RNA sequence: AUGAACUAGCCCUGAAAAUGGAUGGCGCUAAAGCGGA
RNA sequence: CGUCAUCUAAUUAGUGACGCGCAUGAAUGGAUUAACGAGAUUCCCACUGUCCCUACUUGCUAUCUAGCGAAACCACAGCCA
RNA sequence: CCUUCGAUGUCGGCUCUUCCUAUCAUUGGGACGCAGAAGUCUCAAAGUGUCGGAUUGUUCACCCGCUAAUAGGGAACGUGAGCUGGGUUUAGACCGUCGUGAGACAGGUUAGUUUUACCCUACUGAUGAAUUUUAUUAUAUAUAUACAUAUAGUAUUGUGACAGUAAUCCAACUUGGUACGAGAGGAUUAGUUGGUUCAGACAAUUGGUACAGCAAUUGGUUGACAAACCAGUGUUGCGAAGCUAAGUCUGUUGGAUAAUGGCUGAACGCCUCUUAAGCCAGAAACCAUGCUGAUUAAACAAUACUAUCU
């Protein structure tokens, strides 16, 4: 017979296997669709993340009862590091999918990119990529133009650079990040350029832009159906315990089906989230890079005594409105939108009134250390 | 009067008993109801410091009792948190009991009502002495 | 940037702070931290803790 | 050089239930279907 | 789920009345009754994680390891429409 | 009365998943005894929803409410080694009616032990070798070649067959007191600002949490001070870091169609959306895009370095 009641089901099925993820860095699955009419340029970057904070906005929306108040929001801060180009690969279209012709390397690589490719760099003799990169240029230009002549998709080869940050790892991340932009020969014209050089952050995004962030959640181990799934918690009076699932199926399929919760395994999921807007990109030169016009007290971006659990930023960064997936240090890969966006949200520019950097260990009271000291005066 | 009202915390479910807050006549009224409420299994309706509610009144003068009234919530105990950057709370849970269309039936709030309702009650706005 | 007291223990309160509390009658209070509150709805004086400026005040010490 | 009224072969409407399913399956229309030689 | 009143916002429940009572009734004891009861029922105040709606936390298990070490049950055996 | 009496646990609720359409609401349409508004009959359609309570052991029923709507059903009358045990249905006891009596009552009432998973599969997570009767959507210098090519080890970056999939509904204001209407009344559509249910995360702020920490204190015991300890955490106040909701953030657009309305146009000198041939527009439905997995393909590619030895 029916179920007395109605009531829509607990868990969402199109992220079904919950598992652990294959790996640490978050990939992406697809590249914005290339429209060709636009100049070359770079879709994606990597960055690490360091903490949160508040801000003070003046809100521009007509209609509201916020329109012409003054509002906090909380924000998050990726440190970014330039990275280094290091390498060229090309795709052809086959009715099995998309296929590599060959892959074109830079003439030096530094010491943090071969790291990646030993399990244990410390005891060995360390002879990756000493004897390819001594080849004629002739080979490698015969090679360029086949990549010119058939292949459909570019893509650079890029890395970080762990060395400029408080992480205790020291191998860099390698990533494949597609170039769109006009013809193949264009394409191959503005990687050459780019083959040994630093990419900055600013170089690939804009102020005001609309973001996409790919990463991996925190990690909780093994959890119950309470949990894992949240379902209603049983009666006091129960016998073997109550934070179960009472029935597990009818008679008669006479099996358990894969839509019923189960306890295992949550957290260290893989995940893409879209439309996340950019308020400031700081430069790790400037001195006031989080002051304001309104607010001239001359200031950095770390709060006093550290981000909790980080360390210090002393490079360039991002300011992203709201949240991300992942831990501190957790590594946070950027996408530009599949197409770009034209709504009101995304077209508005933003100026901001205040950066807090007041202590996130217990209660901070005080925006910088001098502060400090002349409100208490000498001490003993 | 344009309908509005960012969202704010609720914590006043159905079957509440708070201070009647005019001079009615009533002293407290016994909430009922909920306007506007949708479905959930297992939940309890419940409303916060600017919504409309059904309720009765359990003493007072006896021509108000024993029937189904419409009341408005202007005080609230419970912390809610306000766009410039602080949280408030009240004292205690207050209401006034109104039309169905939102007009008093008595002529004089007591104490202070929060600015978040005299915002989209203008009678109330009108007999309030103190709005915080 | 525009700073408000505290009320209790009269500090500067920057913006995304704070916690006010409105009387039976119409007056509010402004404090900042989970410790101030605590004590202001305990009816502790502050005039009789050593640690806070009305304190330093009476005694001569500021 | 049109207008009707009847009659009977194939086809069609009438034709709604619960795990996913059954001319035995694939499939078949110059039949690999129906009535004969 | 007798009719009337009351209790609630809403009462097959509780109490007070009515009585052609399928089939009440006088030591088969009838009608009452202060005090008493780990006896059956209804409402009110106080109180609270019973609940909205769950979260955090301690001991002892469970877990991995060195030793020690049973039983129920068993035609043959274990994917589906 | 076919199967089960050397036993298939016998009402209702709570919990949880999936299926049907004889469609209540949400989407797009046809008709009216259709001015507008409000409704009624009917077509494609199961994508998304379908509640809080008083009385009763209840299924059923009835009333108070909100809502957009509070549709109907199945899965051994779904679901007891999931729970509960209020009713029914052992043994105690009271009442009424029946019986000479022991006793009876599908008539009331009160009190009355709910046992076992470590096996096999299923399902949820977690390690992991082996794979030449095998594979190939090319490789070489416009020319040749399947009469061909292919070792292993460690490691990075990738392709993606196939399987799963996600958002949903409402209000106010403007359009507009306008269209329509004698009046009374009074749309659709589009725009703006908010909200409900759901899903995926997160902790700058607010709250919860205490066997990091600091302070206070009752009884007792070290001769006193000081320093401590015991009372299975003696008892109180605050309480960082971490976890956490009641707190904060995010939640697309294309292809091809169904119902229906049409174009050109014979049959049938007229006509006809085709009930011939040939075409157009078109829905919360379908297929993709996007998202998760991919020892689901005993699947594969490029690259770097190396193997008394190609
Ligand atoms: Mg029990
Ligand atoms: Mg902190
Ligand atoms: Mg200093
Ligand atoms: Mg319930
Ligand atoms: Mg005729
Ligand atoms: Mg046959
Ligand atoms: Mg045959
Ligand atoms: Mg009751
Ligand atoms: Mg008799
Ligand atoms: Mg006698
Ligand atoms: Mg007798
Ligand atoms: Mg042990
Ligand atoms: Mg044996
Ligand atoms: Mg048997
Ligand atoms: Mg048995
Ligand atoms: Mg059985
Ligand atoms: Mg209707
Ligand atoms: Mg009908
Ligand atoms: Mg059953
Ligand atoms: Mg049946
Ligand atoms: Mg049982
Ligand atoms: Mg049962
Ligand atoms: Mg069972
Ligand atoms: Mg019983
Ligand atoms: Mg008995
Ligand atoms: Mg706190
Ligand atoms: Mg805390």
């Amino acid at each position: 017979s029916h179920r007395k009641f109605e009531r829509p089901r607990h868990g969402s099925l199109g992220f079904l296997p919950r598992k652990r993820c294959k790996r640490l860095r978050g990939k992406i699955r697809s590249f914005p669709k290339d429209d060709k009419e636009k100049p070359p340029h770079f879709t994606a970057f990597m960055g690490y993340k360091a903490g949160m904070t508040h801000i003070v906005r003046e809100v521009d929306k007509p209609g509201s009862k916020l329109h012409k108040k003054e509002i906090v929001e909380a924000c998050t801060i990726i440190e970014c590091a330039p990275m280094v180009v290091v390498g060229i690969v090309g795709y052809r279209e086959t009715p099995k999918g998309l296929r590599i012709l060959s892959t074109v390397w830079a003439n030096h690589v530094s010491d943090e990119f071969r790291r990646r490719y030993y399990k244990n760099w410390y005891k060995s003799e360390k002879k990756a990529f000493t004897k390819s990169l001594n080849v004629p240029e002739a080979t490698k230009n015969c090679l360029l133009k086949r990549i010119e002549k058939y292949c459909t998709v570019l893509r650079a080869i890029c890395h970080t650079q762990p060395s400029k940050t408080p992480l205790r790892m020291k191998k860099a991340h390698i990533m494949e990040v597609q170039i769109n932009g006009g013809s193949m020969k264009e394409k191959l014209e503005f990687v050459k350029e780019m083959l040994e050089k630093n990419l900055p952050v600013s170089t690939v995004f804009n102020p005001n832009e609309m973001i996409d962030v790919i990463s991996v959640t925190k990690g909780h181990g093994t959890k119950g159906v309470v949990s894992r799934y949240g379902v209603k918690r049983l009666p006091r009076k129960t016998h073997r315990g109550l934070r179960k699932v009472a029935c597990i199926g009818a008679w008669h399929p006479a099996r358990v089906q894969f839509q019923i919760p189960r306890h295992g395994q949550k957290g260290y999921f893989h995940r893409t989230e879209r439309n996340k807007k950019i308020y400031r990109i700081g430069l790790k030169t400037d001195k006031n890079s989080a002051s304001t016009d309104a607010d001239i007290t001359e200031k950095k971006i770390t709060p006093m005594g550290g981000f909790p659990h980080y360390g210090v930023v002393n490079e360039d960064f991002l300011l992203l409105k709201g949240c991300v997936a992942g831990t501190k240090k957790r590594p946070i890969t950027l996408r530009k939108n599949i197409v770009p966006q034209v709504s009101r949200d995304a077209l508005a520019q933003v100026s901001l009134k205040f950066i807090d950097t007041s202590s996130k260990i217990g209660h901070g009271r005080f925006q910088t250390s001098e502060e400090k000291v002349k409100y208490y005066g000498p001490l003993k | 009067t344009l309908k509005n009202k960012m969202r704010i915390t609720l914590s006043l479910p159905v079957g509440a008993l708070i201070n009647c807050c005019d001079n009615s006549g009533g002293k407290n009224l016994y909430i009922i109801a909920v306007q506007g409420f949708g479905s959930c299994l297992n939940r309890l309706p419940a409303a916060s410091l600017g919504d409309m509610v059904l309720a009765t009144v359990k003493k007072g003068k006896p021509d108000l009792r024993k029937k189904v009234l419409n009341a408005i919530i202007c005080r609230q105990s419970k912390a809610w948190r306000r766009h410039e950057g602080y949280y408030i709370y009240f004292e205690d849970n207050a209401g006034v009991i109104v039309n169905p269309k939102g007009e008093m039936k008595g002529s004089a709030i007591t104490g202070p009502v929060a600015r978040e309702c005299a915002e989209l009650w203008p009678k109330l706005s009108s007999a309030a002495s103190a709005i915080v | 940037v525009k700073t408000e007291a505290c009320s209790f223990s009269e500090y500067r309160i920057y913006p995304g702070r704070g916690q006010k509390y409105i009387a039976r009658d119409g007056k509010v209070y402004f404090y900042l931290s989970s410790k101030f509150a605590s004590l202001a709805l305990q009816k502790k004086k502050a005039a009789k803790l050593r640690w806070t400026q009305t304190w330093r005040r009476n005694n001569k010490k500021t």
